[PDB]
RNA sequence: UUAUUGGAGGUAGAGCACUGUUUGGACGAGGGGCCGUUACCGAAUUCAGACAAACUCCGAAUGCCAAUUAAUUUAACUUGGGAGUCAGAACAUGGGUGAUAAGGUCCGUGUUCGAAAGGGAAACAGCCCAGACCACCAGCUAAGGUCCCAAAAUAUAUGUUAAGUGGAAAAGGAUGUGGCGUUGCCCAGACAACUAGGAUGUUGGCUUAGAAGCAGCCAUCAUUUAAAGAGUGCGUAAUAGCUCACUAGUCGAGUGACACUGCGCCGAAAAUGUACCGGGGCUAAACAUAUUACCGAAGCUGUGGAUUGUCCUUUG
RNA sequence: CUGGGGCGGUCGCCUCCUAAAAGGUAACGGAGGCGCUCAAAGGUUCCCUCAGAAUGGUUGGAAAUCAUUCAUAGAGUGUAA
RNA sequence: UUGGCACCUCGAUGUCGGCUCAUCGCAUCCUGGGGCUGUAGUCGGUCCCAAGGGUUGGGCUGUUCGCCCAUUAAAGCGGUA
RNA sequence: CUGGUGACUAUAGCAAGGAGGUCACACCUGUUCCCAUGCCGAACACAGAAGUUAAGCUCCUUAGCGUCGAUGGUAGUCGAACUUACGUUCCGCUAGAGUAGAACGUUGCCAGG
């Protein structure tokens, strides 16, 4: 399980990482998910790790 | 006193590939439009007066080489 | 006054000036030479200049290498014209130098002839130099 | 005429980087009697041990326990830097 | 959207195998001025070294097309009713053009403005943070900040700078100052200073009107040396004269050269008024590196409320 | 159309570069072509392999035609790329 | 200055020269203070500090410029739509 | 093992040296016949078996050329942070050139030995 935090605005963010930001769920800044560890979610979240920060 | 003698160009063609490799197509759809064999016909696979390579029976597109300077593609039916 | 005795295409684009030294960053002819640490366009003018300066001082006593040579033209718009209406005529030629290619190379002198000759040269070129010997 | 390195393990640009700005020069050790083996020498033993043996001399060279007799096959050299920045050594056969 | 797998394609870089461009050599099929042998060898071959938007023996990152594909996600497409729009801007970056000019101009890519309020950038559409449903004299943060204007550190530790650098600029110039290396000499007395010497063949040869160490070319040798250049500068028309290198002595501890670097200095002149920190002021309240706090938005949270949806569900 | 307008240039079609390795992509950016030709220079069957160089050979020369060898494409492909 | 660009102004931002009135910069024309000089002196040359003040009447031309006459310690160069 | 006929990016090729000939493959002997030469029985075609391993062909040796080719490092670069510097830093990807080295083929089916 990983928690997923949008800490950084999606705003003046190119639109694809826009998307991966809505593909992982997160929906407002300081929004969170919960998720299963797995390589198609550690890629999106490595796409957008300037964006979000990740707890185990 | 001052011009240029350039400023033609012609319309784009549109060339290279038209369906992936790995992808279904149905008999007769365009793989391929070139001038030149840039890349060959291979199986089950034409080649229009111009040069366009495409399908002649259902199946799955392989791009595949041909020799060791050549490529060709191929159209292979489904099982 | 180096250039191409002919090019295939008269207009083209200018060079690239970022990055640095593709090749010839080595002393391989002389033993003493003349190293870029700066990028600039390196025109004809300044490198007869700068042979004039160095090969005068050495008086005639060494050899000398040019190592980069201007292949490249540039053109440049009639005076008083407004923007547009084509490409303008070739003014000059110029090679393009980057932080580590060898200018000139010089033999058959001492090694403080050879500075005083190259720190002369120096100061026709629009970069910045070092004086540096063959590498082993 | 001998020299001790030591064993590497991968290492990042910034490695490298480090490597380099603290004195060290990254290489590595192929050839006869051994495999390829990436290693860290320090830059002012290599050039006191090349100027001993010669750009051709034999160096005994430290890799971990051994001790592998190897001959410089190549190096690459950072000339504005006046920094060799790589060493190739490729073990001789005895 | 991501992961995995496959594929098309010739860019960045790189390279010189082709097309061109190009620097030093070597060698020379053959004839000419030459008797065989001291041009051209324009041929061919060869070594080494470079250049290219319209070169390529090579060739990425990315992007793109796909998959009886997995995870997350919430779109997508068709038909029909109604539109507006067809002057775009800056910024960043890949490029053309222009002058590696323009707040220039034309394309590619991203963001923002346009149509976006709020916080920062003194003020400042286009930069940085961030997207305001309404209310609160509640809390946490972002960018940016914490001596006073002005909310928060006159915070902690270790250094750098003396230039108000910080808070405008280049070639180039300089015993400014800090760090890390290499290295010559030195109590068998180094560096500097001071005392003494600094000589002979010889006014070296040539040249010149003259050229005598010291206009210019060629050499740059010998003798006594505790050492002394066929001379480092000044001087003469040339000499003369002074001086240095070099050596010995006095003195007694450090003294030079090179390389890579941190931070400063000069180069630096414009017009209403200080006027190139927003002001005061600052030697840290500057700069570098770590650390711990706090301030800070209409972001997020808390409480109440409005409207519209979805889901449990009569209720809510 | 137009880096004001005029004047000059341009206006349709093809190829290349610009074009940022799919496709597409502008400027009065950089270079060239087209407004045809062929009765075979089309179809098909069978057969064949170039340019150049060296060395010999008459008129014949640096290059005409002949011969051997080397020669992987530097030839040719009607006509731009 | 000659231009480049086309960002404010075309429901008007009057355009050259002169006159009147100035005002500011200093890259200083004179006057003041200095270094160097191939500065004997009297004169000069060149550079540095310095903007306090001063810095002319006429001929020609719309002219600004410019040439010329006659002076002056000097007859400065520029900004202010 | 030999041949025929396939597959495979030359790791397969070139070059040099050496070995072989009831059978096979060749060179070879001829031009009556089918067939042929812009002339030529050289070639194609056919008939045939006196001669020869000389050549082709096959096999063996090697690393001179060509081919293949790491690891390590470097260039470039997606993304991010800082920046306006012909830039810096961090992460991932990661050449070309060159080095070590590989390599004088590996194989399917069929017929003979
Ligand atoms: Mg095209
Ligand atoms: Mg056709
Ligand atoms: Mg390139
Ligand atoms: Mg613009
Ligand atoms: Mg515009
Ligand atoms: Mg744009
Ligand atoms: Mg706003
Ligand atoms: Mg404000
Ligand atoms: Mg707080
Ligand atoms: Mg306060
Ligand atoms: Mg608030
Ligand atoms: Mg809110
Ligand atoms: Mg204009
Ligand atoms: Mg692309
Ligand atoms: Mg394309
Ligand atoms: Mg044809
Ligand atoms: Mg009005
Ligand atoms: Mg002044
Ligand atoms: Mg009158
Ligand atoms: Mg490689």
């Amino acid at each position: 399980k990983l928690q997923i935090t949008l800490t950084r605005s999606v705003i003046g963010r190119p639109e694809t990482q826009r998307k991966t930001v809505e593909a992982l769920g997160l929906k407002k800044t300081n929004s969170s998910v919960v998720v299963e560890d797995n390589p198609a979610i550690r890629g999106q979240i490595n796409k957008v790790k300037h964006l979000v920060t990740v707890e185990e | 006193v001052s011009s240029t003698k350039n400023g033609r160009d012609s319309e784009s063609k549109r060339l290279g590939a038209k369906r992936a490799d790995g992808q279904f197509v149905t008999g007769g759809s365009i793989l391929y439009r070139q001038r030149g064999t840039k890349i060959y016909p291979g199986e089950n696979v034409g080649r229009g007066g111009d040069d366009t390579l495409f399908a002649k029976i259902d199946g799955v597109v392989k791009f595949e080489r041909k020799g060791r300077d050549k490529k060709q593609v191929s159209v292979y039916a489904v099982a | 006054m180096l250039l191409p005795k002919r090019v295939k295409y008269r207009r083209q684009h200018r060079p690239k000036t970022t990055g640095r030294s593709k090749g010839g960053n080595y002393v391989t002819f002389g033993e003493f030479g003349l190293q870029a640490t700066t990028t600039s366009w390196i025109t004809s003018r300044q490198i007869e200049s700068a042979r004039i300066a160095m090969t005068r001082y050495m008086k005639r006593g060494g050899k000398v290498w040019i190592k980069i040579f201007p292949h490249t033209p540039y053109t440049k718009k009639p005076l008083e014209v407004r923007m547009g209406a084509g490409k303008g005529a070739v003014e000059g030629w110029i090679a393009v130098v980057k932080p580590g290619r060898i200018l000139f190379e010089v033999a058959g002198v001492s090694e403080e002839v050879a500075r005083e000759a190259l720190r002369l040269a120096s100061h026709k070129l629009p970069v910045k130099t070092k004086f540096v010997k063959r590498e082993e | 005429s001998l020299k001790s390195i030591i064993r590497q393990g991968k290492q990042t640009r910034s490695d490298l980087k480090q490597l380099r700005k603290s004195g060290k020069v990254p290489a590595v050790v192929y050839g006869y009697g051994t495999k390829n083996v990436s290693v860290k020498v320090d830059e002012v033993e290599f050039i006191k041990v090349i100027r001993e043996v010669g750009r051709n001399g034999v160096i005994e060279l430290g890799v971990g326990s051994k001790t592998i007799k190897v001959m410089v096959a190549d190096y690459q050299f950072d000339p504005l830097k006046n920094q060799i920045t790589h060493i190739d050594f490729l073990a001789i056969n005895m």
